[PDB]
């Protein structure tokens, strides 16, 4: 029973567990009451798939998550909302102040005295799976709350279940466009604990979303939900492997088994391909080919960053609908053809294939258009160290003055825990220009007896 | 008893094998001076000659001893001695 | 009376063998619900050799399905053949290997090995002369390596003097699916070197090579890869289970192909084959079953046989034929390609032919080569192997499931050492000192 634990913390993690939560009931033909007509019209099957929904007695079925938040007004919005029937009534919302931006008051002073009632309701819903897989953790950078509470929160998960994957969902702060002074503090102290705690961390980045909906979608005045229902979508496609049939399954460990070479490099870019609008969805073949390619450009990566300016290390696949093997190895072979994207050395096989039968779907009031085939791209490369170094020197720009440093000393930290932190995340990059080199030489001989 | 035979035969067998390639290579560049590749030497064949690799190839010197039995009674076995101690 | 237990593990053993079961049952007329309703009373004369007999005058394969996901074992239940295997043949676990071959062989398939030997015991005892076993994996994969691994450890260890083939799918240049194949190929094979009798040379790269410009199919998928690699099988053990003027058993195959105990890697190969519409355009004899037998196109296994010298090869023609026929083709073939042939062998083509042939065909014909030229295969993966292993690619994820780096360096000299056995009976004389 491939079950699934789904956290979403702070405001962007429990918007996007709404989207999300919103696709996966479209999904299972579950109505929003929490009910499933689809079984009682038929008289039994599967559909209540064990993954993300624990079916009761009554045929209720509520979801595998908990959302979590120092702000009562996010989850006030969802306790009255069309879904307030689909979760259970405890969702362990502080009735206090937010951590306003500040690590420590997300970490030291506020982070405290709710984290023990997380922990508590993670424990029963874990005692109520069998062969639990992995946790999916949403979360924020930047955010007070989405590093704080989320930084003890994986402290703690690690402490106490250790060896099952917790793969992690983040929006990294923009290379310009930012909604918070401080945005450049939090992700630098909390790259300290995504680093460790973590298996596997995906980054997505607002302005190379808007960018896509710009151009692919024709969406002049995008907004927050968009940008949800595409990370829901990759999310979706990423966790369609272990609940639908599919000709070559891909489970979380051999995600991890296949794309992190070494502990301290977890880090792989995302991309979505079949990205377009309804009207554009015409005059288009949309064959795996063109997906294929699509998915290597770096126009529709989806965070800032150039992958020509680095190399390519691992690459997973995960093809959805009418695809058959052999179109996916025509367009490998054609992609390793191509000088513009480099391997490095040490790996020459480089991708790992997945396919899936179920075809993506579409979710009412929205923006993609139907598709009978698509493909996610999960890519381990060099380039996102690049993403990392602009914010490096903007930590800098602050740190040389102290601006700001007298709000997080106050709530309980010290100044030299700042360049900890920093020296981290210099270090993470030495690692990741280290891995990218090339082997020295053949750096070994052998004569043929020339004697 | 015909299972114990059978592998003792086989490794006798292989041993005679490697033990006259090894000859072979020996008498060849020590006339010849040449490095005829290194040859190959079916050493993984048995696990007998696996361990004794090293004692038996490159640099070493090597000897086998066989006795005989003087009955007339026992010729089957004297003469089978034979035909192992002509073997390298 | 012989008799033959099938095992099955992976992802790809499991479909190949599914495939398998369906032809072997339209060839003896099993009906999927296990019941006879064949015309020939031939059919039953040797059903023992694959089939146990069951009280409703039914009868039930002696399959062994084996498998740490529990997903492929639901998906052949679900299936047109799906009630014919024995509920108690489904040994299987929970969160699967992964792709890490440690996770199949140490950590997790060294809970489920019992179970599985319990189960192959168990078939065995019942058995009233057992002649071998077979194995169908995957060796650049996750639970099929490491668990067909260890299986075939444990049974030599128990079964000493019986048989033991394997149907393995080894990994390819061009069509590669998963990203640690290197690794897991070279365990792999540094332990079918040892403890298998004959192995069959298999990938998914000559079979699209064939269903592209020989069967001429636009879209092929897996099923026609499974069928010609269950016509293959099929094709092997045909003398067991039908009459032939000059029968060959799996021991004739052994002894005839293997000059040396540890080259016993081979070529396969299945004759005729052709695009449907051509059908009418080219007759079926003997010398057209030979021609194709020997062409280098037809082969399985993606290794130019025109690169190497065939140490050994074997013909099992199937059909109402003429030995004079059989006879001349095979030494025409020997005469006119001396070059690719060894010396040092004075005919090194076995011949054996069957009465009955398949089902809608009146002759077919099944080819095992045995050639220098498979060491270009393995040579491919150490070429990548070692790429890998001198960064350490990947090697953390194996290292954290109890092995050992110095058993990475045991099977690539394993393995460097058979590519150099297969070398030294590969140029065309040694003359000069
Ligand atoms: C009726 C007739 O004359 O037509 C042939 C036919 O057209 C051809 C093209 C058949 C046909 O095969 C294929 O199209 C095919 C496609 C993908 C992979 C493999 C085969 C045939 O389908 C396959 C089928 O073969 C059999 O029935 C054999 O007994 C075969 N068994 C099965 O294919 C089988 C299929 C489903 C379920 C159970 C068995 C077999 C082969 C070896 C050992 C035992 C059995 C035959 C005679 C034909 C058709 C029907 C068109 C061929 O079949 C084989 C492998 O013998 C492909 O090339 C040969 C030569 C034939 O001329
Ligand atoms: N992609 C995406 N990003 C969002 C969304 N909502 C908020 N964000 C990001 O979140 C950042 C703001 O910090 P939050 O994550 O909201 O912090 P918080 O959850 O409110 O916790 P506090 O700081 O204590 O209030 C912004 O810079 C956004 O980039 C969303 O709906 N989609
Ligand atoms: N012929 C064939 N090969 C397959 C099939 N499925 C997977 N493979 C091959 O097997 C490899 C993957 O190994 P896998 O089956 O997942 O190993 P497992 O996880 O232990 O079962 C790939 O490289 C494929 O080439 C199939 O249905 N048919
Ligand atoms: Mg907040």
């Amino acid at each position: 029973m491939r079950e699934c634990i789904s956290i979403h913390v702070g405001q962007a993690g429990v918007q996007i567990g709404n989207a999300c939560w919103e696709l996966y009931c479209l999904e299972h033909g579950i109505q929003p009451d929490g009910q499933m007509p689809s079984d009682k019209t038929i008289g039994g099957g599967d559909d209540s798939f064990n993954t993300f929904f624990s079916e009761t007695g009554a045929g209720k079925h509520v979801p595998r998550a908990v959302f979590v938040d120092l702000e009562p007004t996010v989850i006030d919005e969802v306790r009255t909302g069309t879904y307030r029937q689909l979760f259970h009534p405890e969702q362990l919302i502080t009735g206090k102040e937010d951590a306003a931006n500040n690590y420590a008051r997300g970490h030291y002073t506020i982070g405290k005295e709710i984290i023990d009632l997380v922990l508590d309701r993670i424990r029963k819903l874990a005692d109520q799976c069998t062969g639990l897989q992995g946790f999916l953790v949403f979360h924020s950078f930047g955010g007070g709350t989405g590093s704080g509470f989320t930084s003890l929160l994986m402290e703690r998960l690690s402490v106490d279940y250790g060896k099952k994957s917790k793969l992690e969902f983040s929006i990294y702060p923009a290379p310009q466009v930012s909604t918070a002074v401080v945005e450049p503090y939090n992700s630098i102290l909390t790259t300290h604990t995504t680093l460790e705690h973590s298996d596997c961390a995906f980054m997505v980045d607002n302005e190379a979303i808007y960018d896509i909906c710009r151009r692919n979608l024709d969406i002049e005045r995008p907004t927050y939900t968009n940008l949800n229902r595409l990370i829901s979508q990759i999310v979706s496609s990423i966790t369609a492997s272990l609940r639908f049939d599919g000709a070559l399954n891909v489970d979380l460990t051999e995600f991890q088994t296949n794309l992190v070479p070494y502990p301290r490099i977890h880090f792989p870019l995302a991309t979505y391909a079949p990205v377009i609008s309804a009207e554009k969805a015409y005059h288009e073949q949309l064959s795996v080919a063109e997906i294929t390619n699509a998915c290597f450009e770096p126009a529709n990566q989806m965070v800032k960053c150039d992958p020509r300016h680095g190399k390519y290390m691992a690459c997973c696949l995960l093809y959805r609908g009418d695809v058959v093997p052999k179109d996916v190895n025509a367009a490998i072979a054609t992609i390793k053809t191509k000088r513009s994207i480099q391997f490095v050395d040490w790996c020459p096989t480089g991708f790992k294939v997945g396919i899936n039968y179920q075809p993506p779907t579409v979710v009412p009031g929205g923006d993609l258009a139907k598709v009978q085939r698509a493909v996610c791209m999960l890519s381990n490369t060099t380039a996102i160290a690049e993403a990392w170094a602009r914010l490096d020197h903007k930590f800098d720009l602050m740190y040389a003055k102290r601006a700001f440093v007298h709000w997080y000393v106050g709530e309980g930290m010290e100044e030299g825990e700042f360049s900890e932190a920093r020296e981290d995340m210099a270090a993470l990059e030495k690692d990741y220009e280290e891995v990218g080199v090339d082997s020295v030489e053949g750096e070994g001989e052998e004569e043929g007896e020339e004697y | 008893r015909l299972k114990e035979g059978a592998n003792i035969n086989k490794s006798l067998t292989t041993l005679g094998k490697v033990i006259s390639a090894l000859a072979e290579m020996d008498s060849g560049p020590n006339k010849n001076k040449k490095k005829k590749k290194t040859d190959f030497i079916p050493y993984r064949d048995s696990v007998l000659t696996w361990l004794l690799r090293e004692n038996l190839g490159g640099n070493s010197r090597t000897a086998m001893v066989a006795a005989l039995s003087p009955a007339d009674i026992n010729y089957d076995e004297t003469l089978s001695t034979l035909r192992y101690a002509d073997r390298a | 009376m012989r008799e033959i237990v099938h095992i099955q593990a992976g992802q790809c053993g499991n479909q190949i063998g599914a495939k398998f079961w369906e032809v072997i049952s339209d060839e003896h007329g099993i009906d999927p619900t296990g019941s006879y309703h064949g015309d020939s009373d031939l059919q039953l004369e040797r059903i023992n050799v694959y089939y146990n007999e069951a009280t409703g005058n039914k009868y039930v394969p002696r399959a062994i399905l084996v498998d740490l996901e529990p997903g492929t074992m639901d998906s052949v239940r679900s299936g047109p053949f799906g009630q014919i295997f024995r509920p108690d043949n489904f040994v299987f676990g929970q969160s699967g290997a992964g792709n890490n071959w440690a996770k199949g062989h140490y950590t997790e398939g060294a809970e489920l090995v019992d179970s599985v030997l319990d189960v192959v015991r168990k078939e065995s005892e019942s058995c009233d002369c057992l002649q071998g076993f077979q194995l169908t994996h995957s060796l650049g994969g996750g639970t099929g390596s490491g668990m067909g691994t260890l299986l075939i450890s444990k049974i030599r260890e128990e079964y000493p003097d019986r048989i033991m083939n394997t149907f393995s799918v080894m990994p390819s240049p061009k069509v590669s699916d998963t990203v640690v194949e290197p690794y897991n190929a070279t365990l792999s094979v540094h332990q079918l070197v040892e403890n298998t009798d004959e192995t069959y040379c298999i990938d998914n790269e000559a079979l699209y090579d064939i269903c592209f410009r020989t069967l001429k199919l636009t879209t092929p998928t897996y099923g026609d890869l499974n069928h010609l690699v269950s016509a293959t099988m099929s094709g092997v053990t045909t003398c067991l289970r039908f009459p032939g003027q000059l029968n060959a058993d799996l021991r004739k195959l052994a002894v005839n192909m293997v000059p040396f105990p540890r080259l016993h890697f081979f070529m396969p190969g299945f004759a005729p084959l052709t695009s449907r519409g051509s059908q009418q355009y080219r007759a079926l004899t003997v010398p057209e079953l030979t021609q194709q037998m020997f062409d280098s196109k037809n082969m399985m296994a993606a290794c130019d046989p025109r690169h190497g010298r065939y140490l050994t090869v074997a013909a099992i023609f199937r059909g109402r034929m003429s030995m004079k026929e059989v006879d001349e083709q095979m030494l025409n073939v020997q005469n006119k390609n001396s070059s690719y042939f060894v010396e040092w062998i004075p005919n090194n083509v076995k011949t054996a032919v069957c009465d009955i042939p398949p089902r809608g065909l009146k002759m077919s014909a099944t080819f095992i080569g045995n050639s220098t030229a498979i060491q270009e295969l393995f040579k491919r993966i150490s070429e990548q192997f070692t790429a890998m292993f001198r960064r350490k690619a990947f090697l953390h994820w194996y290292t954290g499931e109890g092995m050992d780096e110095m058993e990475f360096t045991e099977a690539e000299s394993n393995m460097n050492d058979l590519v150099s056995e297969y070398q030294q009976y590969q140029d065309a004389t040694a003359d000069e000192q």
